[PDB]
C-alpha cells in the first residue's frame, strides 16, 4: 500500500531523509561514510565499523570517515545501503521499504548505471514498491512557488545552475559544473599548510568545514578586500586552543567566482548562469534576471548574493530587473518541495513499480525516467 | 569496604578525583533592482 | 578449566598473586631474590638457600637479595621458575598449572623473548591449559569501569600514562616509559652518602623504601619548598636508630618530573602524556582530560596528583577541564580488573589451546596479545 | 656588486654549503643543534659551549643535540642564527653577507613567516645586497639538464615528488609532503624498545641513523619478503656491541608507503605522484613517466629504486614506460644545481635587492617568486 512516502534529499554534503507531509526531515546527518581508525580490544565500544550520526559525531577522530558522493558520484553502494539501513533502522525509519513509498532525489548528468543501480537497491535489496527519483531544483521550485526560475544549488562539491521554465528545465540550457566548497576548504587547509596545520583526517577536516560554514563570508570587493591587510581573527580550537583566520574567510571563496586560483578552466557560477541565460528566449531572460533562485547549503555567507549581484552587474546590461529570491531553510526547502511532490496523486504513474522493475529494469527505468 | 581496609596499599585521605576548576541567520530575498 | 582462574599480579616492584572473583590478591610480595650471604656450618639452621616469602621478608641482610626486573624486564629465569614453584607452595597454592586457568599481565612494548620464556615455563615446566598474557592498564579500566582513560602506572622502575579509549589500539598515541622510584631511592642513597649514611645493601635500600613509601611526598611548589629548610624529622631503623628524614622526602621524587637530576633527558611523564594528547584529537583530548587514572604503588604521595595537576595547569591551555581518578587500591585495581576479565566468557577466546599454542609457536598470541 | 654567489643548500636532513662554481659542496653537515649534556667544571672543554661543526661532529654523547626544523621547518631561529654565524667561521668562510651575492633555497608550501623571518635575518643582521629564496627541485633540473620532470626529494622528515615542465606555474599539480627518515629512525628506536634495546638519546639517535643508513635495505616484495624468516644481521656497534636486526631494516621504510604503520593517513608518495599525474594531462603524463627524478639524501637505500619502481608498476596504467633518471649523489646534486643557478647570471631579475626587501618584504617575496 502507498503509505506515507519518504522524501529523501541526497544533498552532496548533507543527505536528508524524512516522510512526506512533514516539514522537517527528522532523520538527517551529512553525506559521509565512517569507518574506524584503531582496533578496540576492550569492550565498551560500538560494533559494526560503520558509525553514522551521533556515533560519527561522537567518535570523530576515532573513525576514519570518508565520503561516498564525490560531486554527485557515489561509490560506496553497499555502505550506501547500510546508510539507508541506518535510516531504515529503529533510529530513524523503524519501517520497511515495501511498507512506505520513497521519494529519492537526483542531479543532472548522472550515469544511468548508478541510477539504475540504486533502483536495484530499492527493488532488490530494499523493495520499495513506489519509488520515484528526480532533480532537487524542481523541489526548490515547489518551495519558492516559482515555476520559471534558474536554480543553482550550493552543496559541498556540487553546483549545477539549472534554468527551469514552468517546471521544464531546458536541457540545452541546463548547466552542471558540480564543484564547490570541498576543495575550497581543502585549499584553506593549504592555507593552514602555509600556516603549519594539517587536516588530512576527515574529522580533522570536518572542523575546517565547521569553521568554514561558521567563520567565512563573501567580501564583495575581490582584490580590494584581498589587498587590504586582514586582522587574522583568532578562532578557538575545539580542544580549547585558538587560531587566526586571515583573508581565508573571504579569500578562499573567491575561487568560486575565480576558478583559476585552483587552476581550472571554468568561469564562475555567475558567468555559467549567464551562459544558461543566453540559451533561451530573450524575453524570458528578463524574468530570469529577476528570477534568481538561490539554493543549497553553501548560500550562507555575508555579502554572498550581494557579491553575486555585483557579478550580475558586471554581466547584465542596464535596465535589467535583477531580483534575488533567497530562501532560508535551503536544503529543507527542497525537502519540503519533495513533500509537496510526493503528496500528489497523479504522481502514482511514472514511479517504477516493483513489477515494472521486474519487466525490464533498465529500459523500464529509461522510459519512465524519460 | 573491608577489602578497602585490609591491604596496606590502600591509602586514605584520598580525594581520588583530582580535577581543575570551572568558572564560566538565514535571510530571504536579498534582491536588488536595475532600471 | 572449570576452576578459579589465576590472576598473576605481575607487578614490577611488587609482584603480587591471585585469582578471579576474589577482591584481594592471595599473596603480595616484591621482586626480592634472596640467597644466604653465609654458610650454615652448624646443623640446625634453616634450609632453602633461596628465599621467597617471610624467610626473606623476615631476614634480609643475611640473604643476598636480588631483583632481576630491569625496569620490569626480568633477566633471571631460573629464579622466576622457582618463584612460580613458590607460587604453588603449601601456603601459596597446593594446586597445579593444569588445574587452573592462569592470566598474565604485562607492560606494553615488552620483548617477545620474555613471552617466549613464559611459554617455555607454563608450557614445559608448568602446563597451564588456559594461559593468557595481557596488558595492565586494561585491568585498571575494568576495575574503574571506565573504557576511556589515561592510566598512569606506578611501579618501582616503571611509570607511564596509558591513554585509553574503549580498548582502541593506539600504540603510537599510547606511551610506555620504564623509570620510577628505584633509582629515586638509590638517589636518596646518594643523599645518604651526602649526609653520612654508609648504606649499600638492597635490604638497606628496602628500609629506605619503607621511608619512600612512608616518609616522602610531592611538594607542589618545587623550589619554593626546596630552597627552604626543614627540621629533618627523624626516622628510626629496625633497631630504632634515629636518622633524620630531611628535605629529600620531597627533593628526591622531583626527579620524576625533573629527570635531568639524574641526567637522563626525559620530560616528567605528564608531558609525555601531553605528547599523547597531541597525538590524540581535540575534543577526544577533553575526554581524556576528564579521564585520567592513577594506578601503581608509587602514586602514593602527598599532593602527588595535585602537583601533577598544577603541572598540566602550567601545560594545558585555558578552559581545559581535566579530571583524574586515583583509586585507593592502585595495584589491586590491576589485580581486581584482571579478576574481572578472567571472570569472562569472551576471555576464553583470548588465549589459545595450550598444546596447539606450543605448536603454534609464540607469534600467534604475540599477535593476539593486542 | 657581483662577487661570488653564496650557494646555501637549506638541507633539512643535511645542510650543505659553499659558493657557485665549486663542483663540490665545501661544507656539509646536518640539522644537529648541540650544547653540552653535562656541565664542565675544570677547563679543558671547548669554548662557545653551544657547538655545531667538528666539535659536535666528534662529541656526540656530550652535547645536547636538538632540531628546530620540524618537518624541515625551523622553529628555533636562534639555532639558525648561530648556524649562520658559524657559516663565516674561521674554519668556514670568514666573510660577509654584505660582501657577497647570496642565494637561498626553499621547499614549497612553507608558512610565509619562515622565509620572511629568514630574509629578516639576512637583510637585518646579515645585509645581503641581492638575494632570492629559490625552490629545491630546480637544482635537480640542472643536475639532470631536464626541464620536464617529476622530482622526488628527501630531507629528514620531508619527502615529495615535484612534477615540473620547463619551470612553469603548475602548483596544483606540484606536490609537497613532509615525512621522511626522522620518524622512520624514531620508529627504529621503537623497534629497539620492542625487543629490549634501550636507546633514547639524540646522540644515540645519531648512531641509530648512521646504522640505519648503513644496515637497512628495501625488499621489493612487501609482505612476501616481510613474512620470511630473518637472519637478524648482528650489527656490531661502533663501540663493538653486537646488535641483530630482523626484518625491521626494510619494515621501517615501508611506513613511507604504509603510513598506517605509524597510523598516519596518507597514500605513499608514489600514489601522490600518480595524483600529480592525474592533475597533469595525458600528453604531459607520458613525459613524466619518462621523466622521474629521485633526490635528497634520505633516498639512499638498498633495493630502493627497484622496489619503488615495482610498486609504481603495481599502480601504473597499461604498459606506460616508467623511467626514473637518477643522480648518483642525491645530496651533492642538489647543492650543485644550486651552484649552477647561483653561477647563472640571469638571476638579475630573480634576485631581491636589500632596499626592495625593506620596502616590501612579503610582497617582494611573492612577486619575485611568481
Ligand atoms: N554555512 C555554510 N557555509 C558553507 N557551506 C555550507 C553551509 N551550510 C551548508 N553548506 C554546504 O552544503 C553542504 C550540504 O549541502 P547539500 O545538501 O550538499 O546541498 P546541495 O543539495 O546543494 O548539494 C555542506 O557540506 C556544506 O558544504
Ligand atoms: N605508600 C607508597 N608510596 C609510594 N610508593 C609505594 C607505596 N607503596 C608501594 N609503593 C611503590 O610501588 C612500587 C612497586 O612496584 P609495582 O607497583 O608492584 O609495579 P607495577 O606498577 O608494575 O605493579 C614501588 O615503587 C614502591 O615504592
Ligand atoms: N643510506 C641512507 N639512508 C637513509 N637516509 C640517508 C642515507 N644517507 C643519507 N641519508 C639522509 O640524508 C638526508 C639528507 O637529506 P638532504 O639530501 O640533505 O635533503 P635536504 O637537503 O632536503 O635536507 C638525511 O635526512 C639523512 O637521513
Amino acid at each position: 500500500i502507498a503509505n506515507q512516502p519518504v522524501v529523501i534529499d541526497n544533498g552532496s554534503g548533507v543527505i536528508k531523509a524524512g516522510f512526506a507531509g512533514d516539514q522537517i526531515p527528522k532523520y538527517c546527518f551529512p553525506n559521509y561514510v565512517g569507518r574506524p581508525k584503531h582496533v578496540r580490544v576492550m569492550a565498551g565500544a560500538l560494533e559494526g565499523d560503520i558509525f553514522i550520526g551521533p556515533k560519527a559525531e561522537e567518535h570523530r577522530g576515532l573513525l576514519s570517515i570518508r565520503y561516498p558522493m564525490e560531486h554527485g558520484i557515489v561509490k560506496d553502494w553497499n555502505d550506501m545501503e547500510r546508510i539507508w539501513q541506518y535510516v531504515y533502522s529503529k533510529d530513524q525509519l523503524q519501517t520497511f521499504s515495501e511498507e512506505h513509498p520513497v521519494l529519492l532525489t537526483e542531479a543532472p548528468l548522472n550515469p544511468r548505471k548508478n541510477r539504475e543501480r540504486a533502483a536495484e537497491v530499492f527493488f532488490e535489496t530494499f523493495n520499495v514498491p513506489a519509488l520515484f527519483i528526480s532533480m532537487q531544483a524542481v523541489l526548490s521550485l515547489y518551495a519558492t512557488g516559482r515555476t520559471t526560475g534558474v536554480v543553482l544549488d550550493s552543496g559541498d562539491g556540487v553546483t549545477h545552475a539549472v534554468p527551469i521554465y514552468e517546471g521544464f528545465a531546458m536541457p540545452h540550457s541546463i548547466m552542471r559544473i558540480d564543484i564547490a566548497g570541498r576543495d575550497v576548504s581543502r585549499f584553506l587547509r593549504l592555507y593552514l599548510r602555509k600556516e603549519g596545520y594539517d587536516f588530512h583526517s576527515s574529522s580533522e577536516f570536518e572542523i575546517v568545514k565547521a569553521i568554514k560554514e561558521r567563520a567565512c563570508y563573501l567580501s564583495i570587493n575581490p582584490q580590494k578586500d584581498e589587498t587590504l591587510e586582514t586582522e587574522k581573527a583568532q578562532y578557538y580550537l575545539p580542544d580549547g586552543s585558538t587560531i587566526e583566520i586571515g583573508p581565508s574567510r573571504f579569500r578562499a571563496p573567491e575561487l568560486l567566482f575565480r576558478p583559476d586560483l585552483i587552476g581550472e578552466e571554468s568561469e564562475g557560477i555567475h558567468e555559467v548562469l549567464v551562459f544558461a541565460i543566453q540559451k533561451s528566449d530573450m524575453d524570458l531572460r528578463r524574468t530570469l534576471f529577476s528570477n534568481i533562485v538561490l539554493s543549497g547549503g553553501s548560500t550562507l555567507f555575508k555579502g554572498f548574493g550581494d557579491r553575486l549581484l555585483s557579478e550580475v552587474k558586471k554581466l547584465a546590461p542596464k535596465d535589467v530587473k535583477i531580483r534575488i529570491s533567497a530562501p532560508q531553510e535551503r536544503l529543507y526547502s527542497t525537502w519540503i518541495g519533495g513533500s509537496i511532490l510526493a503528496s500528489l496523486d497523479t504522481f502514482k504513474k511514472m514511479w517504477v513499480s516493483k513489477k515494472e522493475y521486474e519487466e525490464d529494469g533498465a529500459r523500464s527505468i529509461h522510459r519512465k525516467t524519460f | 569496604d573491608p577489602k578497602y581496609a585490609d591491604l596496606p596499599g590502600i591509602a586514605r585521605n584520598e580525594p581520588d578525583v583530582y580535577e581543575t576548576s570551572d568558572l564560566p541567520l538565514t535571510s530571504t530575498s536579498v534582491e536588488h533592482i536595475i532600471v
